């Protein structure tokens, strides 16, 4: 909810766009975040 | 944010709390003996071969400042060059004066013995896939 | 919970029995069958399905002298069919259920064996009755076939008995086992991702 | 010809090799997959050793592939 807080200074939620990468691309499967490399 | 990034050499910042070389193991300290255009000159630096300090900085006292760290970009016999300017500098205090280091598997074995404690992969294996073409 | 993904193997219901001289014509090309003395011997045998994953199943056999069942020769799972008729001697209008899979494969005048619950003494095939039987015409459940074909006298049954068709179907490592050469084996199935059943956990 | 105790076979491959999972020593390492099947399961702890021997998970002298 944060972006919540972040979208006070709106005028005023629809949205429509692309992604900049993050960590979902997946070949090692995580329980729990140990982080990763990046090569 | 990006730091540990698979590479032919590690990406640990010498003396950082990763490569863990000794910060006493390879002191080097004199005073200087002629300040220049962003170059310092001192005998210490004479006794070293060339690209000792590629990579170093240099250390000392200001008045003001206290403690004052700022890096070396080039070395050569009594001569070195700075990446930063020079904020002034006397040939009184010494120069608590750091080596740099390649970076590469061979210079963290040979320079500073701490091979054993390296972060850089010379067997990335050339990203020898398991698709597109035969293999194994 | 995946839409049973599960494909590991399992225990089948499986019968055996030497080869007969039908089965050498039938499996054996012309090119050797001569040469193939009165002193040599084969052995075969057939097993229902466990699952539908698998595939096919290993056989596993310690002959005398032999140490541990050796895995040689595999078949095919041939379809079964239940006797629940009580069939006499003459019976030919056979009254079964458990219409296998691969029942329906059968064409017109095939050739199937009956048989028994085996066991100490039931072990003999003189007195078992083991029957081998050609198949005519099926009838839904119900099967016309004829009795005491090639090499066993026709014999009765009693319900919730097994018959296997074996024409073109069976498994045996093809060796020519002499006679007396009394031998223990275990018949393994197997699946793709689950491999064979247990090693030798198997019955014998 | 002769039966398949002498024969051509499909091919077994002969070398191993070494992977990069993440950085930092972790709790614990609990499962490994090949090809989206679970192969083998353990709580490794510590640096340690094991074997992973159950080939039947993708074939042998009658089917393809297994690691072992
Ligand atoms: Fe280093």
């Amino acid at each position: 909810m944060w972006w919540a807080l972040a979208m006070l200074v709106a005028s005023v939620e629809v949205w429509t766009a692309d992604w900049q990468v993050l960590g979902f691309g997946n070949f090692r499967t995580k329980a729990v975040k140990a982080k990763q490399a990046k090569k | 944010g990006l730091r540990l990034s698979w590479s032919r050499g590690c990406p640990h910042a010498l003396y950082d709390g990763q490569c863990r070389v000794n910060k006493e193991a390879f002191r080097v300290d004199a005073t200087i003996l002629t300040v220049g255009a962003g170059t310092v000159t001192a005998a210490a630096y004479a006794t070293r071969p060339d690209g000792y300090f590629a990579g170093g900085f240099i250390e000392w006292i200001d008045p003001v400042y206290g403690v004052e760290r700022r890096g070396i970009e080039t070395h050569t016999g009594n001569t070195i060059t700075i990446f930063g300017t020079v904020d002034g500098l006397a040939g009184g205090y010494i120069l608590k004066t750091y080596p740099g280091c390649p970076r590469t598997s061979a210079a963290c074995d040979t320079i500073f013995n701490n091979l054993a404690n390296f972060g850089g992969i010379p067997s990335l294996p050339d990203r020898s896939p398991f698709d597109g073409n035969p293999i194994f | 919970a995946g839409y049973e993904p599960n494909l590991t193997p399992a225990i089948a219901r499986r019968i055996v029995y030497e080869m007969p001289y039908v089965d050498l014509v039938q499996q054996l090309p012309d090119g050797e069958l001569n040469a193939v003395g009165p002193n040599d011997a084969f052995i075969n045998s057939q097993a229902e399905k466990p699952t539908d994953m698998s595939a096919a199943y290993d056989m596993g056999i310690m002959a005398e002298g032999e140490s541990g069942f050796d895995v040689r020769g595999n078949g095919d799972f041939g379809a079964f069919g239940s006797l629940a008729s009580d069939i006499d001697y003459l019976s030919t209008q056979i009254v079964l259920s458990e219409m296998t899979d691969m029942w329906d494969d059968v064409q017109p005048g095939f050739v199937a064996r009956i048989a028994k619950p085996v066991l100490d003494g039931q072990r003999t095939q003189m007195e078992i009755a083991e029957e081998f039987v050609r198949i005519d015409a099926i009838n839904g459940n119900v099967i016309t076939v004829a009795r005491g074909v090639l090499d066993t006298i026709p014999f009765r049954h009693q319900k919730s008995e097994m018959l296997w068709v074996t024409t073109y179907d069976g498994g045996t490592d093809w060796q020519k086992y002499a006679g007396n050469e009394s031998i223990d084996i275990k018949i393994l199935p197997w699946t793709l991702g689950g491999g064979r059943f247990p090693i030798e956990d198997a019955p014998i | 010809g002769s039966k398949s105790k002498k024969v051509t076979v499909g091919y077994k491959y002969y070398m191993g090799l070494f992977m990069g999972l993440f950085r930092g020593p972790v709790n614990e390492i609990t499962e490994i997959r090949v090809g989206d099947r679970t192969a083998w399961t353990g709580s490794i702890t510590g640096n340690t050793t094991i074997q992973i021997n159950k080939e039947s998970l993708f074939g042998g002298t009658k089917a393809e592939g297994g690691i072992d």
